[PDB]
RNA sequence: CUUGGAUUUACUGAAGACUAACUACUGCGAAAGCAUUUACCAAGGACGUUUUCAUUAAUCAAGAACGAAAGUUAGGGGAUCGAAGAUGAUCAGAUACCGUCGUAGUCUUAACCAUAAACUAUGCCGACUAGGGAUCGGUUGUUGUUCUUUUAUUGACGCAAUCGGCACCUUACGAGAAAUCAAAGUCUUUGGGUUCUGGGGGGAGUAUGGUCGCAAGGCUGAAACUUAAAGGAAUUGACGGAAG
């Protein structure tokens, strides 16, 4: 039967919508269909924060931050736990998780 | 005050490439790569792998004179990642230290506007 | 709402309605007698006016036509016939 | 443009066409406008421009050739060059 | 086997006036033998600095500036502007979502023939007062200020030399005036001059240049 | 005659005495008979127009090129070929060009060529079907034509 | 009537050479002996001499063209680049 | 077996049939 | 692949592709499809209209136009990926998955092909039946808002109506075997107009004839024979090299 009522993409009202290689496993997949996390990382883990700001040459130098946009398939994402597998019910919510 | 040269790192998933130039960048001062430090290809990339390569880098710097630099980390880029490699965290924390001194820090990975097609083909990599 | 007095609507929520949705549709454009600022002369002029009206006296434009009403250039005034 | 304003002189007025009316039409001073169309040889063109000069007579230069002249004239054949005698309903002579 | 830093000579490079903090640092290169000369094979060489670094204040440290060597004078080198440039990071945290990325594009050439390509970009800005969650602006306006963005930088580009441009770069004269002239067509934010590159230069003029260093 | 490229005969006057010089140049694709021809180095970027590389700028397309300055044309002289100004070296005088086998030359700037594309191009996309028709191609060439092969002498 | 249902211009041919060059020869030989319209006079009377001769029947102007059509896509090309250069040498 | 491969495995078993079938015309 | 200096680094140049980020349950198009700027060319829906014509219309066998990718023919291009092929591994075996090269192809110009899970697995036109909040395009009334420029005749934003779209949320008058559905409702209380298709499962989209195609193949399309099930949705369990 049907799973999904939006089977399992982002197009309606389209006929085709261009494809994008997965980060991890280079597959072509639909850009409305994959599944995309937008992460803001700091670029120098935290126990290095302290010590590079002591050996920095400025004085209140504040540190670049590390922007990336990153575009998984589904088996890619659902193996390495980016979206996991939810009730049949629970499929439907689709707000960010809190 | 200090006297700064640029410390091109490039920290890939196989490698950790710390690569130290004048302001230039075409005089080179010290290469010394994570696969320089290991028998093993399997941690050429391994953080402990980048922070040996990071001191025997900044001990080369210290020798010719250069007592600080600015940081340009890339990954990979290209049609490949851009996030970058393990031993790009640890070649950063080992260069400060050391007693070397610390510049500016940008990210310099190449990024193309749309290009070229990347390999795996269509239905990626099977595993 | 079972019961409801479709004949005679309430005159406010009749004026919300589409144009073609009344009891008998009815434009809600009208006619305007319009005074240029330069002189004096009636000229009737279309509320939604597509063209470029210009009085006959100088042939100075009075309105430029738009998506909608007509917008009249300023110094016009107008008056609903 | 110019095309919708010269059909309706077609249509009302008076004009002759073709090269040898065109050259009579201004020896005798009747020619209000003279048309040459751009594929028209340069003698010609440059000829006609002369006893346009003399005729004291404003040339309107078309942008298609004698193919195009004629099927805006609503001709089935060619018109290298044409005169208006009379702009009739038309406001051509206006417009240059 | 040689140690090939015994024979390495250090220089310093000095910056235009144009900016406050002249000493940019030092380069080195193979000592000067007869063969061949230390001069002409480090000239051309290409310095990228944070503008941050140039002016002391931290307001520029989003743009970093390309100088160019085209005279050396014993150990002091004299650079010219070869380029500016944003990094990475400022463009990405600026690129957001629910909101709409304008940029264009023009080459055009100075007073004293330097051909140009400068890029400028912008966002739409939320207003104070605005509910709904995204910020898009209807392409024929995008188009509007796209046209006006390439007509600003023609004409305060054409009717200076470089040095004067130079000092309209530092303190976003052309950008600010961007988002001044755009303002009947739709509110910016971020108007920013994000990269000029140098195309062709103007054949050398040792004495334009001097006038640059003092 | 043996040529698949058209020739044009065009007349000048001779700057020092009274006399018409008839020269014989290929004819590039769109010259047309009473065609002025220009030909110098103040001559203007139109087709059939002889001009020295250095007017040109790159992308310009040119045939009946001169390989050495004043030998009158050596370059991409056959029907549909034509040459290809990829770039200019000014201090030195010269000019890099793409011939029609695809290499490329460097030449002296002050070298003049034709502008345009060779007359009578396409010809090789038509089957010559025949053997009486190559024997008719090479009867105003040369003794060329057939050809008996080594292995079965 | 229609007399050939696809060989048209070379059913003088017969049967011989081979249905591709027999075909690949048809849509060339068309071209050759069409009559293509003068940019000169107007009218539709240029027909072909030699290969990348060109003539008009009515004003006499003869151009130099294409081995089996007037005017060849890379000489238009090469036209309109022409002209596209010329504006900016002539600003 | 998959439909897909049932589909070429008769397609080139339609194809030989047709070059048999050539050889008495 | 590398002491014949690889990889890396800065500067410079050349080729072809491709247009990141902005990019969305957003827009446009009959569909396939469409994403750098500007110029040119001719189109298009919606909205507004106290303009015009008056049944010109709805759906449509036959027949046309278009029709992803791949593929065919001939030129041109051939950066990158990469069928075939070659190779290093893995394995009991592995012609494969993984790795390294790589030819057609991928791009383009003239023609062909006419097929895709070409999907919404859901024909089109018309009417009605229920609430709600968003959003795109247009129109009409109106702000403790920001801005042109100092304000308007700037533009943005805010609040209401409305027509049209892409959708979404709730309910079930009603439908259904259920999954589910604002249409898949107004169907035993069975009839608004109209086009196409199916009749247990296989054999089989096979054989044959016809027709189109250069070919690959496309369209139309049986019979003999065989069988009591095949299948759909859901429930419990069992299992899973799925998650918590
Ligand atoms: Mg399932
Ligand atoms: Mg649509
Ligand atoms: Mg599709
Ligand atoms: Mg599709
Ligand atoms: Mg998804
Ligand atoms: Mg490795
Ligand atoms: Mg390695
Ligand atoms: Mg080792
Ligand atoms: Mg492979
Ligand atoms: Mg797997
Ligand atoms: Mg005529
Ligand atoms: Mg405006
Ligand atoms: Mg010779
Ligand atoms: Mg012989
Ligand atoms: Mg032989
Ligand atoms: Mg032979
Ligand atoms: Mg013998
Ligand atoms: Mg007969
Ligand atoms: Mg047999
Ligand atoms: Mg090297
Ligand atoms: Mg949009
Ligand atoms: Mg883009
Ligand atoms: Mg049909
Ligand atoms: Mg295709
Ligand atoms: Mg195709
Ligand atoms: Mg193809
Ligand atoms: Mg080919
Ligand atoms: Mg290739
Ligand atoms: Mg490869
Ligand atoms: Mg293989
Ligand atoms: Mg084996
Ligand atoms: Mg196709
Ligand atoms: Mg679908
Ligand atoms: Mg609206
Ligand atoms: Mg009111
Ligand atoms: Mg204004
Ligand atoms: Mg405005
Ligand atoms: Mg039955
Ligand atoms: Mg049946
Ligand atoms: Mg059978
Ligand atoms: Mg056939
Ligand atoms: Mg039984
Ligand atoms: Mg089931
Ligand atoms: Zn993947
Ligand atoms: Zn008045
Ligand atoms: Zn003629």
């Amino acid at each position: 039967p049907k799973k999904r009522a939006s089977n399992g993409r982002n197009k309606k009202g389209r006929g085709h919508v261009k494809p994008v290689r997965c980060l991890n496993c280079a597959r072509c997949v639909p850009k409305d269909k994959a599944i995309k996390r937008v992460t803001i990382r700091n670029m120098v883990e935290a126990a290095a924060v302290r010590d590079l700001s002591e050996a920095s040459v400025y004085a209140e130098y504040a540190l670049p931050k590390l922007y990336n946009k990153l575009h998984y398939c589904v088996s890619c994402a659902i193996h390495a736990r980016i979206v996991r597998v939810r009730s049949r019910t629970d499929r439907k919510i689709r707000t960010p998780p809190q | 005050s200090q006297v700064f040269g640029v410390a091109r790192i490039f920290a890939s998933f196989n490698d950790t490439f710390v690569h130290v130039t004048d302001l230039s960048g075409k005089e080179t001062i010290a290469r010394v790569t994570g696969g320089m430090k290991v028998k093993a290809d399997r941690d050429e990339s391994s953080p402990y792998a980048a922070m040996l390569a990071a001191q025997d880098v900044a001990a080369k710097c210290k020798e010719v004179g250069i007592t600080a630099v600015h940081i340009k980390l890339r990954a990979t880029g290209g049609t490949k990642t851009k996030t970058p490699g393990p031993g790009g965290q640890s070649a950063l924390r080992a260069l400060a230290r050391s007693g070397l001194r610390i510049g500016r820090i940008e990210d310099v990975t190449p990024v193309p506007s749309d290009s070229t097609r990347r390999k795996g083909g269509r239905r990626g990599r099977r595993l | 709402v079972l019961v409801q007095d479709l004949l005679h609507p309430s005159p406010a929520t009749e004026a919300k309605q589409h144009k073609l949705k009344t009891l008998v549709q009815q434009p809600r454009s009208f006619f305007m007698d319009v005074k240029c600022q330069g002189c004096l002369n009636i000229t009737t002029v279309f509320s939604h006016a597509q063209t470029a009206v210009t009085c006959d006296s100088c042939s100075t434009v009075l309105c430029t036509p738009t998506g909608g009403k007509a917008k009249l250039t300023e110094g016009c005034s107008f008056r609903r016939k | 443009n110019i095309n919708s304003k010269l059909a309706l002189t077609i249509k009302s007025g008076k004009y002759t066409l073709g090269y040898k009316s065109v050259v009579k039409s201004l020896r005798t001073g009747k020619a209000k406008l003279v048309i040459i169309a751009a594929n028209t040889p340069v003698l010609r063109k440059s000829e006609l421009e002369y006893y346009a000069m003399l005729s004291k007579t404003p040339v309107y230069y078309f942008q298609g050739g004698n193919n195009e002249l004629g099927t805006v004239c609503g001709k089935l054949f060619r018109v290298g060059t044409l005169s208006i005698l009379d702009a009739g309903d038309s406001d051509i002579l206006s417009s240059i | 086997v040689v140690d090939p830093f015994t024979r390495k000579d250090w220089f310093d490079i000095k910056a235009p006036t144009t900016f406050e903090n002249r000493n940019v640092g030092k380069t080195l290169i193979n000592r000067s033998t007869g063969l061949k000369n230390a001069a002409d094979g480090l000239k051309g060489r290409v310095f990228e600095v944070c503008l941050a670094d140039l002016q002391g204040s931290e307001d520029h440290s989003y743009r970093k500036i390309k100088l160019r060597v085209d005279e050396v004078q014993g150990k002091n080198l004299l650079t010219n502007f070869h380029g500016l440039d944003f990094t990475s990071d400022k463009l990405r945290s600026l690129v957001r979502k629910w909101q709409s990325l304008v940029e264009a594009n023009v080459t055009v050439k100075t007073s004293d023939d330097y051909v140009l390509r400068v890029f400028a970009i912008a966002f739409t800005k939320r207003q104070p007062n605005q509910i709904k969650k995204t910020t898009y602006a209807q392409s024929s306006k995008l188009r509007e200020v796209r046209k006006k963005m390439i007509e600003i930088m023609q004409r305060e580009v054409s009717n200076c030399t470089l040095a004067q441009l130079t000092s309209k770069l530092i303190p976003e004269v052309i950008g600010r005036e961007i988002e001044k002239s755009t303002q009947t067509i739709f509110p910016l934010q971020n108007v920013h001059i994000r990269k000029v590159k140098l195309l062709k230069q103007p054949k050398f003029d040792l004495g334009s240049l001097l006038a640059l260093h003092g | 005659p043996g040529r698949g490229a058209p020739l044009a005969k065009v007349a000048f006057r001779d700057p020092y005495k009274y006399k018409l010089r008839e020269e014989t140049f290929i004819a590039n694709e769109g010259v047309y008979t009473g065609q002025f021809i220009y030909a110098g180095k103040k001559a203007s970027l139109n087709v059939g127009n002889i001009l020295p590389l250095g007017a040109c700028p790159e992308g310009t397309i040119v045939s009946n090129v001169e390989e050495k300055v004043g030998d009158r044309g050596a370059l991409g002289r056959t029907s549909g070929n034509y040459v290809i100004i990829i770039g200019h070296n000014p201090d030195e005088n010269k000019t890099r060009v793409k011939l029609p086998s695809g290499a490329k030359k460097i030449i002296s700037s002050d070298a003049r060529g034709v502008i345009g594309v060779v007359a009578g191009g396409g010809r090789i996309d038509k089957p010559l079907l025949k053997a009486g028709r190559a024997f008719h191609k090479y009867k105003v060439k040369r003794n060329s034509w057939p050809k008996t092969r080594g292995v079965a002498m | 009537t229609k007399r050939t249902k696809k060989v048209g211009i070379t059913g003088k041919f017969g049967v011989r050479y081979g249905s591709s060059l027999r075909r690949q020869t048809k849509k060339l030989e068309v071209q050759q002996h069409a009559k293509y319209d003068c940019s000169f006079c107007g009218k539709r009377t240029v027909q072909r001499g030699a290969t990348g001769i060109w003539n008009c029947k009515s004003c006499k102007k003869t151009v130099a063209g294409g081995a089996y059509t007037v005017s060849t896509a890379a000489a238009a090309t090469v036209r309109s680049t022409i002209r596209r250069l010329r504006e900016l040498a002539e600003a | 077996m998959r439909d897909k491969w049932r589909k070429k495995r008769v397609r080139r078993l339609k194809r030989k049939r047709r070059k048999v079938r050539a050889r008495s015309k």
